[PDB]
């Protein structure tokens, strides 16, 4: 029996048809694996996907809420600029910064590879 | 290290002016009446 | 003093040398040739444009190989060649020819036990070894980096002492040695040789490379494998290293793409064509099943014995072959410890099983890591599911 | 941050302006009280406006 | 040497500082008033709690 | 002796000093801004 799994195939449906050494597909495990266990008490939100599809570019706008500290949290809002194919990061600029952090996240977020900046807002 | 007792009196000055500035302020006096 | 130098001629035999320059081709002899005179000079009379614009009238001549071996053997130099074109003629063959080396690797621990990243100063390092190896023996040592590899492969040649024998004043040569130096890499590569002389050799090696804490060479593996570039592939500072078999997907990373790349072409989205795996037991009890499951069940074969759908590239043929392997597999049947010694042979073990795994011979639904080719070219003791290596 | 939250850097003016607007906040904020107590003085008003002050200082 | 030129970095970064001092150095005595209007406040803001 | 300090060989207290300062007059958060917080809210509240 040949069957075809997806990003929302059951898990029990993919152990059935698993030989193969490559991650799970079910996309809500592998999401619930990325907020429960690798990032836990961090609201990642993603709310614009638009893109110019002219160009090729993809714009996308996400807000981090790093939420460890429940009472006064401190969340920022990134907007990146896709090559969506021969993928580069030509431009990312930081739309909103909380006020409560904004003077540390000033100092980091002047050097470039925004990578090392969430890195290390979540730390 | 010559530079080292510079640094002291230079600290020592700037600390002097901004503790006599904090005390200007008076941020702890308005921080235990807002709590 | 007791350092030989690159101008001292040993006593060769002239019709090993003369077989030995035939497997070399004539491109590569024409390079030697003109480096050799820029460098040491030889019998021949002449400008050093005037043998370029001699060995060009040879290249455009189109004559064979055999004639200009003569004359590189019998007018250039007729006395005998120099130690230096004796090393340079067989790492020149090393590299045309790297099927027919094996080598043993060995890691190179200090200390504590943390392994030592070795890293050389390769013109330092060899003044070193020759220094530290002219107290024992008569040592020329000669450093070449690979065309392709990054490696730093040395050779290190020992010479001895000397009815009756009339008169020769010689210097017998003896097999030479290889360490194959990785540029970071605590495996180190060496020639399969078990005389004193090898123990010499690497025990210089480690007292000459460390100069800051005593190393200690401890050997990783007792089985030679051929051909340098599948040990640097197996052992050396590579992906494909700690990801072998089953899971060279993961070392070709042939299946995820970057976070910053196309959502449409995911594979979450588009899906991937399976089959649903029976794990009653059925193979044991069975003819012309339908060419689209059968291509299936062989790609189920590939994926398991190789990593990757299409592998990495007859098709049987592995990323490295392995020639032997044993392991010795251990369970524990109701407290009784239940060993199986399964040994293997041949040029390719797990391209042979993935052969006999297609023919229907091994199921492939219970064949484990181990034998599918994960952790390749160690044998070792599987206790518990974990797979510890052998000393 | 002053440099680029001013546009008029003056930096060390910063300094001596600071205490002035600190001052006028302070009697500003005075006079907001005084009318917020006087104008309700309710009891969910004067609880939300307490709570509000407590969150606004301490965090 | 070394020493030397690790001391001339931290004579450099003792400039720095000290020029950021004489660049916070402002004359005020004004705490007073801030003191009593913060006591006023905090005793209307204590008259308003009680209610 | 042991109970001295009058060389400053190894002292952290002025990088205290300097971070409390710093989070005093902060452009953005400081102590005059959650003044102007706090004068917003109880004009939202009031108004």
């Amino acid at each position: 029996r040949v069957e075809r799994i997806n990003g929302l195939t059951n898990l029990q449906k993919e152990l059935v048809t698993k030989y193969d050494t490559l991650p799970l597909l079910n996309m809500n495990l592998r999401l619930s694996y990325l907020r429960d266990h690798t990032y836990p008490h961090l609201q990642v939100s993603v709310q614009s996907r638009d893109r110019v599809h002219n160009d090729g570019i993809e714009v996308l706008v996400v807000n981090y809420k790093f939420c460890r500290n429940t009472m006064n949290p401190f969340e920022i809002q990134f907007k990146m600029f896709y090559k969506f194919e021969d993928s580069t990061l030509l431009k990312w600029e930081i739309l909103r910064i909380s006020t409560n952090v904004r003077l540390k996240a000033k100092q980091l977020l002047a050097t470039r590879n925004f990578q090392k900046c969430l890195l290390s807002l979540y730390e | 290290l010559p530079s080292l007792k510079e640094y002291t009196k230079k600290s020592k000055e700037l600390k002097e002016t901004m503790g006599q500035m904090i005390s200007d302020s008076h941020e702890e006096e308005i921080k235990e009446v807002f709590v | 003093e007791l350092r030989l130098e690159d101008n001292y001629v040993p006593t060769s035999d002239t019709l090993v040398v003369f077989k030995q320059l035939m497997k070399l081709p004539v491109t590569v002899l024409y390079d030697l040739t003109l480096s050799w005179f820029a460098k040491f000079g030889g019998s021949f009379d002449g400008d050093i444009y005037l043998l370029t614009e001699t060995l060009d009238l040879l290249i455009e001549k189109g004559v064979r190989r055999n004639v200009i071996v003569n004359r590189i053997l019998y007018v250039y130099w007729p006395d005998g060649l120099n130690v230096f074109q004796l090393a340079e003629i067989d790492c020149h063959l090393m590299i045309s020819k790297p099927e027919k080396f094996k080598w043993l690797p060995s890691k190179a621990l200090r200390g504590d036990g943390k392994p030592y990243v070795v890293k050389l100063q390769p013109a330092k390092f060899i003044e070193n070894l020759q220094t530290d190896l002219a107290k024992i023996y008569h040592c020329h040592v000669y450093m070449f980096k690979h065309p392709s590899l990054p490696v730093l492969i040395t050779r290190i040649q020992l010479f001895d002492s000397n009815l009756d024998k009339f008169q020769g004043k010689p210097l017998i040569s003896r097999r030479p040695y290889y360490v194959a130096f990785p540029l970071n890499s605590p495996i180190i590569f060496h020639s399969v040789d078990k005389d004193i002389y090898a123990r010499l050799v690497l025990q210089s090696i480690s007292r000459t490379i460390s100069e800051r804490e005593t190393i200690i060479f401890k050997p990783v593996q007792k089985i030679p494998v051929k051909s340098i570039h599948n040990i640097m592939t197996l052992l050396g500072p590579s992906r494909f290293a700690e990801s072998m078999g089953p899971w060279e997907c993961y070392a070709s990373a042939n299946f995820e793409r970057s976070p910053l790349h196309d959502y449409k072409k995911h594979q979450g989205l588009t899906g991937k064509k399976v089959m649903v795996r029976e794990f009653d037991d059925s193979f044991l009890n069975d003819g012309k099943e339908e060419p689209e499951i059968r291509r299936l069940r062989l790609e189920k074969n590939m994926i398991k014995f190789k990593g990757s759908a299409n592998g990495v590239m007859s098709r049987y043929s592995s990323l490295v072959p392995i020639e032997k392997v044993g392991f010795t597999l251990k369970n524990e049947i109701n407290s009784r410890i239940i060993t199986i010694k399964l040994k293997f042979n041949g040029n390719d073990i797990f391209g042979g099983l993935h052969e006999l795994c297609d023919k229907n011979l091994i199921n492939i639904d219970k064949v484990p890591g181990w034998l599918a080719g994960e952790n390749g070219s160690f044998s070792g003791t599987i206790m518990n599911g974990d797979f510890q290596r052998e000393q | 941050s002053i440099k680029e939250a001013s546009e008029d850097d003056d930096i060390s003016e910063y300094f001596a302006t600071y205490n002035g607007k600190l001052v006028v906040a302070l009697e500003e904020m005075k006079l907001l009280l005084e009318e917020a107590v006087k104008t309700f003085g309710n009891s969910p008003e004067k609880r939300e406006k307490i709570k509000k002050i407590l969150s606004e200082l301490k965090k | 040497q070394r020493l030397q030129i690790l001391d001339d970095a931290i004579q450099e970064k003792t400039s720095e500082l000290a020029e950021f001092e004489n660049m916070v150095r402002s004359p005020s005595a004004g705490d007073n008033a801030i003191p009593g209007l913060l006591q006023i406040i905090q005793s209307y803001i204590n008259l308003l709690e009680e209610n | 002796s042991q109970d001295s300090e009058d060389d400053s060989i190894r002292d952290d207290s002025n990088i205290l000093d300097i971070a409390h300062f710093v989070d005093l007059m902060d452009p953005y958060n400081g102590l005059l801004k959650k003044i102007n917080k706090i004068n917003e809210n109880l004009s939202n509240e009031l108004q």
